[PDB]
This record gives C-alpha cells, structure tokens and sequence, in this order.
C-alpha cells in the first residue's frame, strides 16, 4: 500500500549466494520502482518474457519473488525458459511457460579477486533434471558407474559441487553475473505489489 | 551405467578442473616470462607441478576405461590423447631438475648480455642490443663481434645445460615408448585409426626430405643472386663460390634473410615496397600496429580481439625494471585469457609479426568451443602458419596503399613485382634450408647419431652442406650455437616452421580461390573477403577434433603437404632469377671459408 520494496536488498546485496543454492525472496504489500533495480552498464542484460518491462511500472500484481544467485557469463543464456546445461537442468530451471523478467550484469569488480575466488558454487552431476523453480542443496556423492558409492568419494563416484573460478583476467565468458529473476504472479486475492503511476 | 556413460560423466569432472588449474599455471609461466625473478620462477614451478601431478593421476583414472567399449568418436578421442601419460614418468629429483635446466636457460638467452671488450660496464642484451646490430650494421668486424661474443659467452654457457637437456629429454621419452625425444616431437603429426588418412611419425623425416629436394633449385638460384649483391657489399671477404658468412645474414643466426633487402633490391629506383621509413615517419607505434593487425583480421569476418587481450599484454618492452622474454610468443592461458608477448619496434618486420601472433589468439578463440581435451592444433604447423597466409595478403603492396603505407599513386609492372617476390622469397624461402638443416640436426642429436664431440662439427658440416653457410670463426666443442637459438634453448619444436611455409601457400591457394580472385597468387588480396575467412574459420574452430590430412583436405583437397603452390608462388621471380645467374656460379663449395 504505501510502503516500498526491499529490492535495493535484493540487487546491491554485498554478496550473492551460489546458483545450487538460489535464494528467493517474496515480496508483498509494497510500492515498487522498477526503473532504479540496477546499474545499467555495457554488459547488462534485461530479459522479460510474457511482460512488457515498459509498462510494469503500471501494473499491479498478488505477490513478486526475485531469485538470485551468480553464473558464469557463458551460462547466463541458460536462465531462460527452454534451455539445456549443466545450469539450466541441475542448477535452476525456468518452466517453458514463464511470465517474468531475468535481469543480469557484470560483476568481476566485486565478485573476482586476484588469487581466484572459489566462494561460488554449482552442481555438476545429477541422477535427473531440475523441476522448475526447484531448488537441491543436497551434498550426496553422484554414482556414474555400476557400483555402489556408500557415501566415497572413490572412482567413478563422484563430489556433485564444483567451484566457480573468478580471476579478474578471465575472458567475459568465464567472469562472474549476478542475476535477479523477477516472477509476478496473479492470483484470485488482491494486488499487493504496485508501481508509483 | 555403461563404460561410455561413465567415460562421459569421467570427462565431465576432468574439463571443470583442469580449466582452472591449467589457467594458474599459464598465469604464474606468464609472472615469469614477462618478470624474470627467481621468485617467479619457483611459483612457475609450484603451479606447474600442480597441473603436471593432476594430468598423471587423471591420465592413470583414464586408462580404466577401455576404448573397446567406445561407440562414440569425440569421446574416443578425449580419452586416447588424456591416455598418454606424459613428462611425469620421470623421478620427482629427475623432473625437478629439467625444469630447472629448462628454466636456467630460458633466463640465460633472455637476460644474457655481453660486453664489449673496450667498456666492461656497457653491454648489451640479445634484445634489443644485438638484435639491431645483426640487422642494421654494414661493418664486417661490427657483426662479427656480436656474432661471436653472442656464441662465446651465452652459447658456451649453454653447453652443459644442453647435454643434460637431452639425458633427460630421452629418459623422458624412452619412458613414453618413443625411440628419442626427436621422435616424441614428430608424434605431434601422428594419425592413427583413420582409414585413408593414417600418418606414421617417420612419414614426416621422408616426406621433408623429399619435399625440400624440390626446394633447392628456388634456394641455389636465390643463394648465388644473394651472394653476387654480397660481394657488392663486402668485397674483400666473399667468395662467388664460397658459403656465405653466418654473420652477415639479416639476424643472428640467418633464420630469415629478411633485412638483407635494402642490399639485395633488384629495382632500387622504384618505390620502396618495405615500409619501414613509412612507418616511422607516420609516428606509428606498437599499438598502431597491433590495431591495423585487429583491423585486417575483422575485414575477412573474425572477430576483434578480446577487451582482456588490450589490458593484460605486453606489447612493448617494459624497459630495465623488469626482464622479459622479449621472443614474440602468443598465449592461450585458458578461460577466455588471450594475450601476446612481443618487444614491439616501429619496423615492417615486426608489423608482419604482429599478423603472425595474432594468427595464434585467432585461431585459439576459434576452437574455444571444442572440449578442454581438444582445443589445439591440428598440428603444430597448422598453428604458426595460421598468422603468415595473413602476411602474405598484408604484405602486398594493394593492401599497403589502402593502409596508406605506400604512396596513393603506386603502380604494379615489371619491377614492383620482382621487389616484393624479392623481398618475401628473402623471408619465406630464405628460412626453409635453416629450418631443415636444424631439426635434422636435434632429431639426429636425440637418436644418438652425433656424439658430443661432433656436435659442433656436425652442425656446421651441415650448415655448409645443406643451408651454404659457413661459420666465420672455428668453433670447438665448448660451442652451443643452436642453442644460441630461441626454440632450441626454450625447448620448442622446430620442424613446424618449415610445414609452416608450405602450408600457408597451400592454404592462400583456397582462399584466393574462394575470393574469386583472377591472376597471378602473389597479387591476391583477401582483405574485406568474408569468404576467404569464412573457408578458414570452418576449419580453425574443429581444434585437432579431426586429424590434419583430412583437415588439410577439407581445404586445399590434398591429404599430404606439397610444394606445389610454394613453387607456383615464386615462378615469377624463378625465371628472373636464372637469368641474373647466367654470369653467376649456381651453388657452394663446403670448403671455403673465411679463416685459414
Ligand atoms: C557423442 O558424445 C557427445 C557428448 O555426449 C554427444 O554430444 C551430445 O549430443 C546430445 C544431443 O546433441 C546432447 O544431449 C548431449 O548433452 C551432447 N553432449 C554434451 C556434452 O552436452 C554426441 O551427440 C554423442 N553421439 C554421437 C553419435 O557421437
Ligand atoms: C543498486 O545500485 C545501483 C548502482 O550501484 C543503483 O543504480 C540502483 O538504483 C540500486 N538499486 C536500488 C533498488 O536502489
Ligand atoms: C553504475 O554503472 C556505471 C558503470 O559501471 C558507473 O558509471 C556508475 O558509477 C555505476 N554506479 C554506481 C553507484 O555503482
Ligand atoms: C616482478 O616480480 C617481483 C617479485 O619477483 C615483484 O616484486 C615486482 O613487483 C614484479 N614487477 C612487476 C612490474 O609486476
Ligand atoms: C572492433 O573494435 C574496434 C576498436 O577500434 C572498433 O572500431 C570496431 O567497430 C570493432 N568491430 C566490431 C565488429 O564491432
Ligand atoms: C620489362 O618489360 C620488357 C618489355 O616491356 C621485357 O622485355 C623485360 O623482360 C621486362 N623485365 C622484367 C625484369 O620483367
Ligand atoms: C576494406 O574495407 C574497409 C572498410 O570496410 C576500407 O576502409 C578499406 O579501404 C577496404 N580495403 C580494400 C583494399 O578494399
Ligand atoms: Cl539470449
Ligand atoms: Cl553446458
Ligand atoms: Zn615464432
């Protein structure tokens, strides 16, 4: 009604979390200002699809969940409805009928350092694929062989998280993205979350 | 489940850890090569060791999976090249102390500097001290001195690193099933399992022979032409007969003739085609250069170079603070990381090397995309012939006036291009006898062939045998002059440099033929032909996914290197060469020599 929304929080947080631990969070019964989310920079992406970006500064909605976490350059193209990898099927997934916006920029100044920064994680091995919005933060050896693991990190018995490597000389492909995937959502229930207009 | 699943999933973990420890170890070689400190020396090791001891024990886990149980061919392919248990077979003492030889003498030819007799404080390095000697001196005793002093205190120090070097570079490869490290080199051109396409690694002895046999006569008629404007030149100390004197070559060593231009032009009278004066007087620099390189590249279709590639390259000397490989080497230190180190000069030498250079950063940002275990070359003469089918278009003077180094009214007859097949036959011919002649020299060091009280008798035996050149002072077994060498006392293979020259006009053939161009290959221009570049780019991007005879087919339609369109190139100037020679003495006697 008359208070804003927290997404300053939620896009200019001091660190991000992993893309295999995706954080969300749900907002409601606020004003928002879609115009002011991020620095627009040279690398940034904005993405919607079923939702005009134009416009929803206008448009009223039940409740809004911004997920967030940090991927790879080459890989932000996988934070979208109808794609395949290691991000898109084991990591997060959109459902092919998703109406939002992925929001994503460059950020090797702050999440690069010169020794490497290994804080980021992804999950590599999967006995399926993710559900969309489906979320597994499960640290369980991945059995790609015949016999059993019980738990060993042996052969063909494999840790499933791997670790981002961010140097600040890699190429834009292998730096650091935050992104910012904004659902809204329309239920029987009264709009909660509108724009200034 | 199945032996393909699990080599898949196998791969999988293999690509996610070797890309970054493979990345610091290019990172710490990169400290080092362009920061000589013995501080970056033992990290270049540490990171090096670690990414050595990774390969072994993923190489031991890659043989648990047998390729008889491999439908699939890409995945065939990771395994048998990560199957191959590499210079880690040696003892944790023994590897130890190679890379330490290795490492002294890398620091050796890049810092080793030399004095003068007259002044022992003012000395000179080989760059950019005696390489501006050997190229722009006149005076015979000048060039001797920096010949000589350049092989007596750097090259002697060399000798006992180098005996050792190749103690332990058989070790090394005897313990690999090779026969000598010269045979673990030429395995490089090695093709099994493909109907119609196999290569053994004594197919390449034979087939350089026999292809340079159809070189010699270009070579003789360019040695005596060269020889007569010798003798203009330095009267009393050559002989029309004799071998030519090594000192008196372009460089230090004679591996290119090319500065021998302003000495040997046919026409002097017609408008200079080395631009050199031109580059000077325009006030261009190295980053001129690099972007006129960068220009010429996006004209054909590839892409700019990367933002990280202007940031993160040394392109200039940094000075005396700190010492540098000053070698122009191009570098693919993973994850996106493309640089070049070169101690760039305002000359047309070094502007054509920088269309080299960046030949190698094009062709790794092509391949980019093939799996870790498959992003290099097709072989290693693929690799630095990439950046010299480039030159042979940048060089042509059309190319030179819409860069506006030449004048807008330049006219092309009779004498402008007998000047610039002059001038490249200087360059590209002049370097196939050096190049042979020398790693026929290392393969039959590493047999056991030469004993290592010939080795300085044997090297120069050949070098007034097959290259005609002769030392200009007697050297004895205290000697190492090749390892007075770059790629000799750096350990690179040198043999890719002479596929080089006979596959990039193999490969100007094609593409001048997809540029529908009409006429004479030497007056070819591939600048702003997208279908040029795109004939060559559908062949950079498979990496060594595909063996290099069927790659070379795809493009040129042969299986096999040939010397064909090399011959076809210089025609023109090898029947004006046999006419200049007709009052000339065609060869060398292997017994003069400019001492008693
Ligand atoms: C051989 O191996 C590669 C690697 O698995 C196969 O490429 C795969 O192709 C399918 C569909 O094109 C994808 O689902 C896989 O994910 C691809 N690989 C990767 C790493 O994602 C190739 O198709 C295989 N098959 C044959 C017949 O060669
Ligand atoms: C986040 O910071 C950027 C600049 O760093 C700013 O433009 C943007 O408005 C901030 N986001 C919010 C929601 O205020
Ligand atoms: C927003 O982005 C641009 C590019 O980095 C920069 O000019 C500006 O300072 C940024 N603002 C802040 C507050 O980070
Ligand atoms: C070269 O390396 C030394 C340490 O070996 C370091 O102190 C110095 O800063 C380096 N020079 C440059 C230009 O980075
Ligand atoms: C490549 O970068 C140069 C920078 O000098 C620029 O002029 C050119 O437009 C770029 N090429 C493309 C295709 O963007
Ligand atoms: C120059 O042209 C004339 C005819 O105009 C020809 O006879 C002569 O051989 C040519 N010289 C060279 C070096 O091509
Ligand atoms: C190639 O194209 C560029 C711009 O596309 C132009 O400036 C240059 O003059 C052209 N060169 C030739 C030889 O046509
Ligand atoms: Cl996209
Ligand atoms: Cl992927
Ligand atoms: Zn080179």
């Amino acid at each position: 009604i008359t208070n804003l929304c927290p997404f300053g929080e939620v896009f200019n947080a001091t660190t991000f979390a992993s893309v295999y631990a995706w954080n969300r969070k749900r907002i409601s019964n606020c004003v928002a200002d879609y115009s002011v989310l991020y620095n627009s920079t040279s690398f940034s992406t904005f993405k919607c699809y079923g939702v005009s970006p134009t416009k929803l500064n206008d448009l009223c909605f039940t409740n809004v969940y911004a997920d967030s976490f940090v991927v790879r350059g080459d890989e932000v193209r996988q934070i979208a409805p109808g794609q395949t990898g290691k991000i898109a099927d084991y990591n997060y997934k959109l459902p092919d009928d998703f109406t939002g916006c992925v929001i994503a920029w460059n950020s090797n100044n702050l999440d690069s350092k010169v020794g490497g920064n290994y804080n980021y994680l992804y999950r590599l091995f999967r006995k399926s694929n993710l559900k969309p919005f489906e979320r597994d933060i499960s640290t369980e050896i991945y059995q790609a062989g015949s016999t059993p693991c019980n738990g060993v990190e042996g052969f063909n018995c494999y840790f499933p998280l791997k670790s981002y490597g961010f140097h600040p000389t890699n190429g834009v492909g292998y730096q650091p993205y935050r992104v910012v995937v904004l659902s809204f959502e329309l239920l029987n229930a009264p709009a909660t979350v509108c724009g200034p207009k | 489940s199945t032996i393909e699943e699990q080599a898949k999933t196998f791969l999988d973990k293999f690509n996610h850890e070797a890309e970054d420890l493979f990345y610091q170890s290019s990172l710490a070689s990169w400290n080092y090569n362009t920061n000589i400190t013995e501080e970056n020396v033992q990290n270049m090791n540490n990171a090096g060791d670690k990414w050595s001891a990774f390969l072994k024990e993923q190489s031991t886990l890659a043989q648990m999976y047998p390729l008889q149980e491999i439908q699939n061919l890409t995945v065939k392919l990771q395994l048998q090249a990560l199957q191959q248990n590499g210079s880690s077979v040696l003892s944790e003492d023994k590897s130890k102390r190679l890379n330490t030889i290795l490492n002294t003498m890398s620091t050796i030819y890049s810092t080793g500097k030399v004095c003068n007799p007259d002044n022992p404080q003012e000395c000179l390095l080989l760059e950019p001290g005696l390489n501006e000697i050997m190229a722009n001196s006149l005076d015979y005793n000048e060039r001797l001195w920096a010949w000589e002093s350049w092989r007596s205190e750097v090259g002697k120090q060399l000798r006992p690193l180098y005996e050792e070097y190749v103690v332990l570079k058989n070790e090394m490869a005897r313990a690999n099933h090779y026969e000598d490290y010269g045979d673990y080199w030429r395995g490089d051109y090695e093709v099994n399992g493909v109907d119609g396409y196999d290569y053994s690694r004594g197919q390449l002895i034979e087939d350089v022979e026999h292809t340079f046999e159809e070189i010699k006569p270009l070579y003789e008629h360019l040695h005596a032409y060269v020889r007569a404007k010798l003798m203009n030149a330095y009267p009393s100390y050559i002989s029309p007969i004799g071998c030519l004197p090594a000192h008196l070559l372009g460089d230090m060593w004679g591996r290119f003739w090319t500065n021998l231009y302003s000495l040997t032009v046919p026409f002097g009278q017609k408008p200079n085609i080395d631009v050199t004066d031109a580059m000077v007087d325009q006030a261009w620099d190295a980053q001129r250069i690099f972007k006129e390189a960068e220009k010429f590249f996006v004209s054909v279709g590839l892409p700019n170079m990367t933002q990280g590639f202007w940031e993160n390259s040394m392109l200039t000397d940094p000075g005396n603070v700190q010492k540098a490989v000053c070698h122009p080497t191009a570098w693919d230190l993973g994850k996106g990381d493309f640089r070049i180190l070169m101690c760039t000069k305002v000359t047309m030498d070094d502007f054509l090397t920088a269309h080299h250079e960046m030949g190698h950063i094009q062709y790794d940002m092509a391949y980019a995309a093939q799996p870790f275990l498959l992003r290099n070359g097709a072989n290693e003469g693929f690799h630095e012939a990439v950046g010299e089918i480039m030159s042979l278009s940048a060089a042509t003077p059309k190319h030179l006036k819409s860069i506006g180094l030449l004048s807008p009214d330049f006219q092309e007859d009779n004498e402008t291009e007998i000047n610039f097949l002059l001038k490249q036959a200087l360059t590209i011919v002049g370097t196939l006898p050096f190049t042979y002649m020398l790693e026929k020299w290392r393969w039959m060091v590493f047999k056991g062939e030469i004993p290592k009280d010939q080795w300085m008798k044997k090297w120069w035996e050949m070098k007034r045998e097959i290259v005609g050149v002769v030392e200009p002072v007697p050297h004895d077994e205290t000697y190492c002059d090749p390892a007075s060498l770059f790629h000799v006392s750096n350990d690179y293979s040198f043999i890719r440099y002479y596929t080089r020259t006979l596959y990039q006009f193999q490969f100007q053939e094609a593409l001048c033929q997809a540029a529908k161009h009409e006429g004479p290959l030497h007056k070819c221009d591939i600048s702003n032909s997208t279908e040029a570049g795109q004939k060559l780019f559908n062949m950079l991007r498979l990496g060594k996914s595909e063996p290099w005879t069927l790659a070379l087919e795809n493009v040129v339609g042969a299986k096999n290197m040939n010397v064909r369109p090399l011959l076809n190139y210089f025609e023109p100037l090898f029947t004006w060469l046999k006419d200049q020679n007709k009052n000339s003495f065609v060869g060398w006697s292997t017994d003069w020599s400019p001492y008693a």
